[PDB]
RNA sequence: AAUGAUGGCCAGGCUGUCUCCACCCGAGACUCAGUGAAAUUGAACUCGCUGUGAAGAUGCAGUGUACCCGCGGCAAGACGG
RNA sequence: ACCGCCCAAGAGUUCAUAUCGACGGCGGUGUUUGGCACCUCGAUGUCGGCUCAUCACAUCCUGGGGCUGAAGUAGGUCCCAAGGGUAUGGCUGUUCGCCAUUUAAAGUGGUACGCGAGCUGGGUUUAGAACGUCGUGAGACAGUUCGGUCCCUAUCUGCCGU
């Protein structure tokens, strides 16, 4: 284990934000359109984590006008550039899976303004 | 181009060739003319 | 699912060549009384590396 | 991720909301084809004063299935719905006029660049 | 430029500078050394013989020991010969380095594989599946038919059956190029080597070319 | 009309029925101890391939190949029971 | 029987073998429909589906190559060439078949018309009951519809690992 241990050290995120399973998240991932970069939002909440260091996950579920685009993102992978909180969620559990099927008028939690 | 057991003389310009031991049709006039023993 | 036809006794032998017992004659003895007693076990008196221990 | 029959809502304003994989396009035997696959299926059902009338067939151009999209990391943009956009026999392009929800960046190539033109969604 | 193979120290996703992930193999490669001359000279073909790593000090047997007292070296885990290819030329009681691998751009990977036992056909070969039901008679895994009828009536050599397979040596030969540590002596390889995890697996210059 | 563990077809719901299978828990299968069976059985030191023959060869002619003996599996053949 | 081929009417606008052919002629293989009854009736389980195959080549695409009434294209024909590859659904027990739509393309044949001590049974040869028809009946129909029991703990050969 001490192999890579050095090796990947380096390698995990350097300022990763707030969040729970169930807290409010985006993933700012750089993606391919036209000629030039730039950023484009995928908002949602934390319904699945993954505290594995690098390989690890936060999880981003977003609503897509109806039908989202579902998203696993590698938090440790400069692909995600960065995280910017809108806000975050009062979870109980480890793992949100019913963020999804809930929806529209009660899809909300409240906030965990604590 | 024509193989079976009956070869022959064609037309004025050819030569039935014994190209070893199976008997053969060429042609020196037209491209039809071409065969061997079968 | 059967033999077809019965088996010479000869072979019957051979089958049974691997299955000979193999003997231990690898005997410990002891430091205290010198009883022999099995490298690794407490001594039919119960000791084991060399002292008393439970005590029956 | 379109197979024999899938399920297929429409993404259009062709009225149709019905279509079902029945041939991928592209080469024999291909298996599990969608985001910009093309493939064979057969038309349902349509609105009542659609461009298509019951029975109708054409192929497909993807713009979801329930596996959702990779990207650079590993990543993927995930479908939540099989919901799809058809196409011409000829002229390709959705047989539609206006389409709706979410499609594929992968079928970015100025081919399918017709709907490209003015979505709201990729 | 001779091969270089460690032990499967395991392996990673090797991240970069503008997206690109490198899942690569991990492995351990000491100071490497040939232990001996094989050539026209001594036995008429060419090759270096090679051990690296270390052995503790009460284990080196004397004529090993010798072997190694008359090689005057260090224990090393393994002698191996590396086939002198008219520029490849050893002789013994070298201890290595590893810049051997300058560019390479592809190498290899041969060792001893995952620890199956009997695995099952189905995943050797990847055999297919009988329906689960109406009426399956106990066949849900089975490999079914094998061979004809009174016609020739044997069992082709070769014929894939099912049984142990894997947990073996497995030569894995024109692999891309990721990246290596000689200051740490890694192999951190855009694709991941065979065997188990911590093996050693033949790496080499590719020989496809 | 109502009725039917009745015959045939078409909608809704559903989901590992399937493309295509992955993992996990239980009871056997494997090693040690003790007790302890059946069908079957001209005799046998019991290889492949061409050909010939009460006309589809382990056992014939010519011909290739192969150190002695177990253990876990598989089911083409022994016109297997 | 099939394929193969021999003759040259004739055709083919020309030109009997670009590509066809009168009437007649001589072969090859042994796969269709057939004959004969030498072996099995003190038991050699029938149609078809499913998993796994394998070779021949009278060559389907690819490869080569020639020619062509083969401009590019796309054909037609002849010689070489057997490494690799070779669809998904609906309709009926079906094989067959037909059809919908794809692809380089959906080659032809042997192997007990492969394969049940690896699976199924929907069909076809048992007992129930029905209709049409046929006889006085008993019942028959090779005419049609509903229901209905499948065993093996692997000695030897062989083969995979150890």
């Amino acid at each position: 284990s001490n192999i890579i241990k050095q090796l990947e050290q380096e390698q995990m995120k350097q300022d990763v934000p707030s969040f729970r399973p169930g807290d409010t998240v985006e993933v700012k991932v750089w993606v391919v359109e036209g000629s030039k970069k730039r950023l484009q939002a995928f908002e949602g909440v934390v319904i699945a984590i993954r505290n594995r260091g690098l390989h690890s996950a936060f999880t981003v579920r977003k609503i897509s006008n109806g039908e989202g685009v579902e998203r696993v993102f590698q938090t440790h992978s400069p692909v995600v550039d960065s995280i910017s909180v809108k806000r975050r969620g009062a979870v109980r559990k480890a793992k949100l899976y019913y963020l999804r099927e809930r929806t529209g008028k009660a899809a909300r939690i409240k906030e965990r303004l604590n | 181009m024509k193989v079976r057991a009956s070869v022959k003389k064609l037309c004025r310009n050819c030569k039935i060739v014994k190209r070893d031991g199976v008997i053969r049709v060429i042609c020196s006039a037209e491209p039809k003319h071409k065969q061997r023993q079968g | 699912a059967v033999q077809q036809n019965k088996p010479t006794r000869s072979k019957r032998g051979m089958r049974r060549s691997h299955d000979a017992l193999t003997a231990v004659t690898s005997l410990s003895v002891d430091k205290t009384s010198g009883e022999k007693h099995l490298r690794h076990h407490i001594t039919a008196d119960g000791y084991y590396r060399g002292r008393k221990v439970i005590a029956k | 991720m379109i197979q024999e029959q899938t399920m297929l809502n429409v993404a259009d304003n062709s009225g149709a909301r019905r279509v079902m994989c029945i041939k991928v396009l592209g080469g024999s035997h291909r298996r599990y084809a969608g985001v910009g696959d093309i493939i064979k299926i057969t038309i349902k059902e349509a609105i009542p004063r659609g461009k298509v009338k019951k029975g109708d067939v054409l192929k497909a151009v993807v713009v979801r299935t329930k596996k959702g999209v990779r990207r650079p990391d590993g990543s993927v943009i995930r479908f939540d719905g099989n919901a799809c956009v058809l196409l011409n026999n000829n002229s390709e392009q959705p047989i539609g006029t206006r389409i709706f929800g979410p499609v594929t960046r992968e079928l970015r190539s100025e081919k399918f660049m017709k709907i490209i033109s003015l979505a709201p969604e990729v | 430029m001779i091969g270089l193979v460690g032990k499967k120290v395991g392996m990673t996703r090797i991240f970069t500078e503008d997206g690109v992930s490198i899942p690569v193999t991990v492995i351990e490669v000491e100071a490497n050394r040939v232990t001996q001359v094989k050539d026209l000279a001594n036995d008429g073909y060419r090759a270096i013989q090679v051990t690296t790593g270390a052995k503790k000090a009460n284990r080196v047997t004397k004529p090993e020991a010798g072997h190694f007292a008359k090689a005057g070296v260090e224990a090393g885990r393994g002698l191996w010969e590396f086939r002198l290819a008219e520029g490849e030329e050893f002789t013994v009681g070298q201890s290595i380095s590893v810049e051997l691998f300058a560019d390479v751009k592809k190498v290899d990977v041969t060792g001893t594989s995952k620890g199956k036992g009997f695995a099952g056909t189905v995943k050797r070969w990847n055999f297919r599946t009988q329906d689960a039901t109406h009426g399956n008679s106990l066949s849900h895994r089975v490999p079914g038919s094998i061979g004809q009828n009174q016609t020739p009536g044997k069992v082709f050599k070769g014929k894939k059956m099912a049984g142990q397979m894997g947990n073996e040596r497995v030569t894995v030969q024109s692999l891309d190029v990721v990246r290596v540590d000689a200051e740490r002596n890694l192999l951190l390889v855009k694709g991941a080597v065979p065997g188990a995890t911590g093996s050693d697996l033949i790496v080499k210059p590719a020989v496809k070319a």
